[PDB]
């Protein structure tokens, strides 16, 4: 329903990256909504004149001096843009994080 | 159909003003249109800035 | 053939109710239980250390990374990590003038300068906040690399303690006001090198845990809650007590115990255990005379009852040295018969280290090795794989515990204190070998007897940590 | 050296030249001059006041 492009330092030279752009660029003539595509800068250090051109043309995103207050605008935006949603529930996103990101970092059952 | 107020600043050195003339005309009872209130980030400008302007203004 | 028996790693409570092993990504991921409106910072120091501070805070500001997340993970930003906001405005400043420090330079003793030193800075953070109209919740001294070098105890050229922070918390604890000492080099170190031209205070790679410790302790004692501990019984009260003695000189330092008190959450409850000048320095094997004891007692009972109205069903007792019949005979009249009282011993001086055959790996944090019901050891240092990396250098050891008196399971006192051992503040670290009942008990012990002139310490803990 | 952009009715419309465009901009910015762009008006039915707004 949205994209989310990170325009990061190394997020606008890599060849995938600018795949996954140029086919989120398709199905959003298709889809013929302007609001599909959601930048996401996080660099300072990457000037806002460097990005590639998908990103030159929308706003980009702010989360480069702060997280929370762009991740509140980048929240009220898409309920202002009216995404279909869920209730909140952590739960769901505890599972997923002891899903993936405790797969090698877990004691095992083996004799020592 | 032509109701909006546009209000033009340089972003962000007229921020503060701006912004309490969006809101004191939109809870006065004007719908305005400015860069900081409507126009949030991630969205594209130029286009709806023609739009709003040759349209709506 | 004895084994190794496990225990599983605690778990703290976050933010909406989850539960996680890592108190840095547990924040990161959810934050705090309960959320605070907003902190304002004051700071005191030089006008050099001003900037500095503010540069520091706008670095805390940014999101900064470190070599990797799977050991010390990066810091995303203090509103994205707490959902409080941290400003550069609104900051109340009161400079030290350097010719007041170059005046107080040339004193023969350095004591007098101490002391000097510190009731300037006590007095001018006392002028601060008694005329200043905007409230500052927490106040941070950037005191100065060479005061902190120069003005040491054997720097060569009763009651007060030579040490800086000591007396500046022990003297700024008759006013309620929580304080936090930041020494320069520490946020300073971009521009601070050695004699040969290499920062000695490096962090080149490891400044996120600075950010993450300084982030948790300015959230801590504004007022906020970080984490609390998941699963606590209905009536036990855990008491960490300090037996940490004193050498002041002829001055009777007898038993200078105080003590901790975890009830229901992380609140600390400390209630000023007495000097009790009987049993003068001669005699330190630390045997509570009845009275002090029953105090002492009477005073957790009465804090149990003001947080709880219920009369708890278990206390739990930690210390460090034996306990004698009688001290446990007066410790069980004043309860009551519903209730059971049991005592716990920790030390580190008895030595076992556990090596390992192949590689180059240490014990795994959360190891049990049981002697008998009475003696045990838990291994609260070592290798977690949370981590992927050891809490402890080179070979952990690990700390014996005994119960004295009391029926209780050993397993039980076990996993216990290994989920109070992950109640550090102070150092946003993942463990510590000593629990923080232990940890926090030689810290408050040394506050507390930099001043005897004090005779009610707030029972909170911001202004001590 | 120098952009040139046709400032057509096609030309206005039409994503690739608002992109070019754009990115001109950008480029003239970088190297301070206001001459880099350099538009050609090929339509008699487009006036001088339904451009889009980097041309006007």
């Amino acid at each position: 329903c949205k994209f989310l492009i990170v325009s990061s330092t190394a997020g606008n030279k890599r060849e995938g990256v600018l795949k996954e752009l140029a086919v989120a660029t398709k199905v959003k003539k298709h889809l013929q909504d302007d609001m599909f595509i959601i930048p996401l800068a996080i660099d300072e250090n990457l000037s806002y004149d460097d990005i590639n051109i998908e990103i030159v043309r929308l706003n980009a995103i702010d989360f480069k001096k702060s997280w929370a207050k762009g991740l509140q605008d980048l929240l009220d935006a898409f309920e202002k843009q009216n995404v279909p949603k869920k209730p909140p529930d952590h739960s769901k996103s505890n599972l997923l994080y002891q899903q993936i990101f405790l797969h090698d970092k877990q004691a095992i059952e083996k004799e020592e | 159909m032509r109701n909006k107020i546009f209000i033009s600043h340089a972003t962000p050195e007229d921020d503060d003003f701006t912004r309490w003339l969006s809101l004191k005309l939109i809870g006065l009872g004007y719908e305005v249109w400015c860069d900081i209130l409507f126009l949030d980030k991630g969205v594209d400008f130029w286009s709806t800035i023609e739009k709003e302007i040759r349209e709506n203004t | 053939m004895k084994e190794l028996i496990y225990i599983e790693e605690p778990s703290i409570l976050f933010a909406h109710g989850q539960k996680c092993t890592d108190p840095r990504d547990g924040l990161a991921l959810f934050g705090p239980l309960n959320q605070i409106y907003g902190i304002k910072s004051g700071v005191v120091g030089t006008q050099k250390g001003l900037q500095i501070f503010k540069s520091y805070l706008d670095k805390i500001q940014k999101p900064i990374y470190n070599h990797n997340n799977i050991t010390r993970p990066m810091f995303p930003g203090f509103e994205a990590v707490f959902g409080c906001k941290w400003e550069s405005q609104n900051i109340v400043f009161k400079e030290i003038t350097d010719e007041e420090i170059r005046r107080y330079l040339f004193n023969a003793s350095t004591h007098k300068r101490t002391y000097d030193l510190v009731t300037l800075f006590n007095d001018k953070i006392i002028t601060a906040n008694k005329n200043d109209e905007e409230r500052v919740d927490v106040w941070f001294v950037i005191v100065p690399e060479e005061i902190y070098k120069y003005c040491r105890p054997n720097s060569v050229l009763y009651n007060y303690d030579a040490q800086f922070h000591d007396q500046l918390k022990a003297r700024l604890l008759e006013h309620t006001i929580p304080t936090q000492i930041l020494r320069e080099s520490t946020l300073a170190w971009r521009d601070f090198k050695n004699t040969f031209g290499a920062p000695i205070r490096d962090f080149s790679k490891i400044e996120g845990h600075l950010a993450w410790t300084i982030s948790t302790a300015a959230y801590y004692k504004a007022g906020g809650k970080p984490w609390k501990l998941g699963d606590i019984r209905p009536g036990v009260c855990y008491l960490g007590l300090v037996y940490k003695k004193i050498e002041k000189s002829k001055n009777p330092q007898n038993a200078c115990c105080a003590a901790q008190m975890f009830l229901d959450n992380g609140d600390g409850t400390v209630f000023k255990g007495e000097v009790g000048p009987w049993y003068n320095p001669e005699k330190g094997e630390y045997h509570l005379k009845p009275k002090e004891a029953k105090a002492l007692l009477t005073q957790a009972l009465e804090s149990y009852k003001e947080q709880n109205k219920s009369y708890p069903k278990e206390v739990f007792i930690h210390a460090r040295t034996r306990f004698n019949d009688e001290e446990w005979n007066a410790f069980n009249e004043v309860t009551p018969k519903n209730t059971n009282l049991v005592g716990v011993t920790i030390t580190k001086s008895k030595p076992l280290k556990l090596y390992k055959t192949e590689g180059a790996f240490p014990i795994m944090r959360g190891n049990a090795y049981i002697v008998d019901e009475k003696k045990a050891f838990l291994w609260t240092l070592g290798f977690v794989p949370k981590l992927q990396s050891t809490l402890s250098m080179e070979v952990p050891n690990p700390i014996f515990i005994e119960i004295n008196k009391g029926e209780a399971e050993i397993q039980q006192v076990l996993k216990d204190i290994l989920a109070l051992t992950k109640l550090n503040y102070n150092a946003c670290i993942y463990a510590d070998g000593e629990p923080v009942t232990l940890r926090f008990a030689n810290k408050i012990g040394e506050i507390l007897t930099a001043s005897t002139e004090i005779k009610t310490p707030p029972l909170a803990f911001k202004y001590y940590i």
